[PDB]
């Protein structure tokens, strides 16, 4: 079948004049030539019903070809530490102590703590063979000597494990003791668990220099090269304390070490505390600390969960930044990536003209067609339209690379219908090591990924791509409000959410109004309180969307491109484990904006209410329609017609998610409701937020919460705010070739807001 | 009383998944046998457009929705509104199995993926 | 129709042999005598397919008549500060400063702070009238001025107020400020509210002496007797930092003070900082500190919540021991109970060779019939039986006084019938003031009862009682279990989760077995811990229960009669609101023992799964059953039989509630799956625990999850735990005269863990 | 724009629950005029004792039982298995409004309280 | 000045009077520290010939009521030198396991206490400037420091 054969992406997603941003490109194999040009998406959906796809092939100094070639990623987090001197490589007798808590301990061969060369089979390293612990050492002449467990490792059991190599005794020793307490473990302390033994085997040869950086969770491939070790036979669970003993430890020391204790303080060659580095702001560094003295610290690579429960969590405190002694362990997966680290393949400057909008790096390669998604900023501290469009790359960054529909049980239940996938779908289930996870996918081990880069192909980001759940999805169905705007000759601007993120409420400030996504799903603390600030002193805002601002998101303070989000019960798809609620990056509790006191009706007038992808319904108009005082929303509009029967997205304006007015949880007591979305079917539900106890029947048709509610509110200064609450609208905005209640509404409310009279006073 | 070996265990429960399975096969065959009119329901309007489905056919769509993805259909379009084929679900690293029979539409598709389950819970019974 | 005429309770649920209970007795009017005897409950059903009520009259002292009069209760929380020298009540200029949250502004009149005589109208009182904030002093005349606010109060919005009395301009004044931040009010910052206001009236009268202590949150209805200041119209909402000035404060110092500075601060005769007194252990006190260093200390009355978010609350910290200066607040309900501090009728002393069981003491006046239930335990520090059976104290402190099917839309719903309520029920719902609320129902605020008392009449703690799920629950429940021990002659003691709290694994380590209720559901961190370290030394036990060890719950330090639980999304009547999630009693984050990583699976081996309550099913034999190791379970019952298919619970054995096999919850390995519940409806619902996405069909006899797990498993030293997984279970022991497949199997598992052998390997 | 007086505003959703709640009950009323056999399924075994009810009972029920607490029927035990009236919830501190016909048993007194409730909706309608 | 935990029992179903006393010394509350083999722990019995009377006094601790009190006054004599720390009294009569649980700092049988002063209670960032003394049992028998003893002091 069709296979892809180009694939890429952009070290940063939006750029200003005058700024550089870089382009990175690998082919399946290193052959021949491809080409890259720039364009201007205006329309991605290609459905026959609508306008279809639209670009605008755009001159730059970009265009031309460049060579085609593989470029390997690093797939999985571990921790590094770089040895140029080999002193992590003792010549006489050395001990390793650690805690171990595995996830898939009979999952093949999983290297724990190493100094090792793979290639010439030379060094030292503790690995998972056979469900077992076992320490080997190596002289680089294939000859090798080892030292195996009898006792097979439990799976999620914390575990202090010692590997003693003493050449005076000419032996190889393994000490494995359970840690078990009542909350660290898989099962209690009623399981009569017998998994400890001291295991001795001769040695033979000598551990030799491997000419590789030691690793936590992983082995070394081969000897650098360039100063990179490939980290292969990647760990899945948590590591707590590893350190290095330049002596041969006995029993007695072992037991000592699986109570906490540190023993022969002066004989550690490195000992690296992953809590260090704790504060009321929590951990947000890659940097890892060798708590022993001799400056041997590590790094994080593909970010490892910090913040993680330890093996002496007893669970009396949930919180990491106030017992950082009960959170020392770091939890590491086989399928982690944070960065590609590609060679660059070619960089744009932005030349001075070039008007803000959405743009796309085009590349021609075989019979393959492969575009890069970016967004162009205005000069920087100046705006060049009275209207302002947010991208929600927030919300592209929880959706990248989505395997719902492969991984998830429930995706086709959700969706209400057989799942439609394309080649990128076939291509993201082909070949994982490439392109990485969402945060709708879990990890092999189970647990929910929490982190997502930019730094990676994303296949769903693309304007051609269509999702599992019937229709476009994120940026695609933002062009949808896109080339609406560019057919009604409306002069706009365009800014991400990460920009929203840097420069606050003076972004904002710089607009009349400012226009949200399909799906502004992710925010930040900051995002809210800028959104707010902008309201609350004039500002206009038309939320045409649904389950806005429902996820706490945080950007990593170090990598600009990483998202951090820690998911819990409601519209999820997984729950955070116990005592790891809290975000690594900044030390606060995320998850929901609504069990923080500042749901979406606090800002935008409506919250989430429902979900359901069978097909779209349609808008009933409501009393409050026929109000005077709302007479030029609905313009134009015969007060007996439907709005949005018919769209692009199921066919209808209110479906896929809605959101409903609701004063308890602090819509503006002045917000009046102009219209509600009917005709939903059984797919659709009532989200856990709004459930004391489940009782049958909490769906569509047969519930009132599920609806969406066409609000208004005004603010001080002429501000004002519209929702459509439903994700469908700007689905239904091109519906019978631009003729239609949705487009008219929409055409309406923002030909007032861009006007120099204050907003109408409801 | 003693816990050492780790293979000398198993996930007990499937004991019960099998049991469950099975009792439901027998329940979803006796619904489309009793109520045939469904499936002919399921070709007018897959998608329950304007015309939501029976609360049989719900129970039918409710079984089959919330299977295992490893083995589980989808629909694979080989050209976007010309061609769509039967896809199944394997391991990662490895392509779907695609039926041989083109589908113009998705409902199409949908209905020949609805009827292709059921006549492979006949087969099994 | 038939009302009640008698009711009574006792200081403590059980007593030891040579202890003192004492019992309080209340009737309608003050007339005649009443009769009191002491009976031996054995079982409380009275189903015509049952074996019927059954009690057996003891000979006491207690026996004979008593005086029948009618016994006040105070009703609603509130502070009292004791004031026998009149130093709050100034002579000259004085004023009075809060911050304040209404929750039911409109809701009558609502004093906020008061040293009031309401008979005389005398003193000084700030309340709410019409929906206004009323600043009143009075001279005892009759004659009182007044000065009311021109800005209504929002509800859920905090507001500064100030109250001035300046008799030199002869004058009081009233200064009313909005201090809404991001997360503290109902609405954010975006509403351009306008609730600021500074009004003044003539002052005509002088403020004479109310001879009544201060309230925070009530008026005094008239002059102390013996010292008790009966408290009346009950404030509901949160009240912060209320302080009283020796001055007359202008509108530069209310400024000041709306802005949380503590203004002249020499000039203050009173301050109360209500966060005084919160460390790591929280706050279990009912002593309210004075900050202005002049011993006007107060008194917390029927239980206000400690550790709420205050004015200044920006949800940075969401931990109240870790933030204390945002946690300044109480708030108030005027449906709040602790105590009904009636005075005592009579009292019994335990004599020597009463044996440990359930027992009541039966009153009779006019033609009502009332029982007081209590706990015999055996002499302190000895077991006089090798079986234990725990009462579920706790969890019948939690359904206290339960009035779902009158109050909660979805309790019928929930139920799967019309619901069938006897007298008690509309007793409750007629005369609220005399019983109080459950854990199950929210105050007249909206937000859910945290708070529960023994030392109440509690109508469903009858063994007469039949309840609104459609047959009998909690205490009759359990007296299923002891007509059935009583009638095969096993020998057993009776302890409460009270005296397991107190006790430890000390009081289950004195037998062979313990057997646990019909539904454990509300256990304490300790009870947990105990329980543990019983079956993990060779201890015995036997789960006939399910939705065990679901909620944590605390004892307050002070007050071993009262019982704190915060609830959160799950199997819940209500969630808490933001930031109030810690308890007071103990500073720990609470709720669902699964949240903390201790599962019920962890200890006992199956968990909370599904509830329904249209009817039981009954349980089908699985593969595990005909194992060799277990032969002993089912000696005697054909192994093509269903297990409790007829029963006075729902008809069967599987119901009402059920638990699941679970290894990712704890569930130990060596674990055997013996038989599996059937017959579930569309009612039996998946819990919210199991959810990521709601999707439909998530109900019995459409999802894996909806059943019951009949398990045994084997601990150290010959100890072992069975489960029958169903609420049901102790409902089908009597079916058919005694002879079923449910009373064979949990003959056989009492006659094997009553042995002096260790319990068999599996 | 000023928001002063709480008296200028209302929960503006109620006209929502009243533009719901009124097709909700056309619809009910269409349920048992094209499902007449419902009802006598109620008569038979109200609780679905391994009889689970039909999905259109089950609708109705779903519909009728999630209705306000504040005017809404439950049973009253007169005599413990002998009488049985239907009470209506009122304010707290009221005693409820009984009915003047006595039932033999709960089963009887459920299907009694069913059939008014549809005579009720009937009624508005 | 060595800490000890002091028991004293009523029991008239017995009619006897018990006395139990234990050392509970550590590194750095007492005169002397672990390394001195004391033995000061003691259980005592006596015979209840008579029973306890109405004293018309305030409840006093260092010290004992001279005569019934004379307009709500309660001269207090033989007064005591040194520290005391968590006094309680009991409803009921305790053994030697519960004053054993007692010497360790756990509060047993909580329910059976009449009242339980904690010194402690009232300490904040501000200290404890107060004379109140917080009864801990829940029945509202709170105390006065009279002539200010010390407080903050070491337990
Ligand atoms: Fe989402
Ligand atoms: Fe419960």
């Amino acid at each position: 079948m069709k296979d892809i054969a180009i694939r890429g992406y952009c070290d940063r997603p939006s750029v200003a004049t005058g700024e550089t941003i870089r382009f990175y490109v690998s082919a399946n194999e290193t052959r021949g030539t491809f080409d890259a040009e720039l364009v201007r998406l205006i329309h991605g959906d290609s459905n026959p019903a609508g306008p279809g796809y639209k670009e605008e092939a755009i001159k730059s100094d970009l265009e031309g070809q460049y060579p085609a070639r593989f470029q390997r990623t690093q797939f999985g987090s571990y921790v590094e530490v770089a040895d140029p001197d080999a002193g992590l490589q003792p010549d006489g007798a050395f001990s390793v102590h650690l805690f171990l808590w595995s996830t898939t301990p009979s999952r093949g061969r999983q290297g724990i703590a190493s100094r090792w060369n793979d290639e010439r089979q030379s060094g030292w390293n503790l690995a998972i063979e056979d469900g077992r612990v076992v320490f080997t050492i190596g002289d680089g002449s294939g000859a090798t000597s080892s030292v195996v467990s009898d006792r097979p490792l439990f799976q999620q059991i914390w575990y202090s494990i010692t590997g003693v190599y003493d050449p005076e005794k000419k032996q190889l020793r393994l000490y494995q003791k359970s840690v078990v307490n009542r909350t660290n473990s898989r099962f209690g302390l009623v399981v009569p668990l017998d998994s400890d033994c001291a295991v001795s085997a001769d040695a033979t040869v000598k551990a030799a220099d491997s000419e590789t950086s030691l690793l936590i969770a992983g082995l070394g491939e081969a000897a650098a090269q360039d100063g990179r070790t490939w980290c292969i036979a990647h760990y899945n669970g948590k590591v707590d304390a590893p350190k290095i003993y330049g002596c041969a430890l006995g029993q007695d020391d072992a037991e000592k070490l699986s109570r906490g204790e540190i023993v022969r303080p002066i004989s550690r060659l490195a000992h690296w505390d992953f809590s260090a580095g704790i504060g009321l702001n929590g951990i947000p560094t890659d940097h890892v600390v060798d708590a022993s003295g001799y400056g041997h610290h590590g790094r994080c690579m593909n970010q490892p969960s910090r913040g993680s429960t330890g093996w002496n969590w007893d669970g009396h405190e949930e919180n990491f930044i106030h017992c950082p002694e009960q959170y020392g362990a770091l939890w590491f997966h086989e399928d982690c990536l944070d960065d590609c680290r590609w060679e660059k393949d070619f960089e744009f400057t932005v030349p001075e003209g070039l008007k803000s909008d959405f743009y796309a790096v085009k590349i021609r390669y075989e019979d393959t067609e492969d575009y890069i998604p970016f967004f162009v900023l205005p000069p920087r501290g100046t705006a060049t339209a009275p209207i302002l469009v947010i991208a929600s790359t927030l919300s592209y960054l929880a959706y990248a690379n989505e395997q719902i529909m492969h991984k998830a049980d429930i995706g086709q239940a959700v969706a209400g219908h057989t799942p439609v996938l394309n080649e990128n779908d076939v291509e993201l289930h082909k070949n994982l090591s490439y392109y990485g996870l969402s945060t709708y996918d879990g990890h092999i081990d189970g647990r929910g990924v929490q982190y997502t880069s930019w730094r990676r192909p994303i296949m769903n980001l693309r304007p051609k791509h269509r999702q599992g759940f019937g229709s476009i999805w994120e940026l695609p169905a933002d062009l949808h409000l896109i080339d609406w705007l560019n057919h009604n000759g409306f002069e706009y601007d365009v800014a991400t959410e990460h920009d929203l993120n840097d420069q606050g409420a003076e972004l904002l400030r710089r607009y009349k109004v400012v226009l949200t996504g399909s799906h502004p799903e992710y925010q930040t603390w900051a995002n809210a309180d800028a959104w707010e600030d902008y309201l609350a002193d004039g500002g206009r805002g038309m939320y045409l969307a649904a389950n806005g601002m429902y996820w706490i998101v945080e950007v990593h303070p170090e990598k600009p491109w990483v998202m951090e989000v820690r998911k819990e019960l409601g519209v999820t798809a997984w729950e955070a484990p116990p005592g790891e609620y809290h975000y690594s990056t900044n030390g606060r509790r995320g998850g929901r904006f609504r069990g923080r006191a500042r749901a979406t009706q606090k800002i935008w007038g409506t919250g989430m209410s429902s979900f359901g992808f069978d097909h779209s319904g349609y808008f009933v108009q409501m009393p409050d329609s026929q109000d005077e005082r709302v007479a030029w929303i609905m313009e134009g509009i015969d007060p007996e017609e439907r709005i949005g029967d018919g769209g692009l997205v199921g066919g209808g304006a209110g479906g896929y998610e809605l959101d409903r007015y609701d004063l308890a949880l602090g819509t503006p007591p002045n917000t009046l409701l102009l219209a509600s979305s009917v005709e939903h079917s059984v797919v659709y539900t009532v989200i856990p937020d709004d459930k004391a106890f489940p009782h049958p029947g909490m769906n569509g048709g047969e519930h009132p919460f599920v609806r969406a509610d066409i609000t208004y509110f005004s603010t001080a200064n002429g501000g004002g705010m519209f929702a459509t609450s439903s994700i469908s609208w700007l689905g239904s905005l091109s519906w019978n070739d631009y003729d239609n209640n949705v487009s008219k509404m929409t055409k309406n409310v923002l030909n007032q807001f861009i006007k120099d009279e204050p907003a109408p006073r409801v | 009383s003693c816990v050492r070996d780790p293979s000398n265990y198993r996930d007990r429960s499937a004991d019960w998944y099998a049991f469950y399975d099975e009792r439901r096969r027998k329940e979803i065959i006796d619904i489309i046998d009793e109520h045939p009119e469904i499936v002919e329901e399921h070709a007018a309007n897959p998608f329950g457009y304007r015309k939501h489905p029976s609360p049989y056919l719900q129970r039918v769509h409710n079984y089959f929705r919330m299977q295992p993805t490893f083995g589980r259909y989808y629909i694979y379009s080989e050209r976007e509104w010309d061609a769509y084929r039967i896809a199944t679900i394997r391991e990662f690293g490895e392509l779907p199995e695609l039926g041989d029979e083109r589908f113009k539409t998705e409902e199409e598709a949908m209905h020949a993926v609805f009827l292709r389950r059921i006549e492979d819970v006949r087969a099994e019974l």
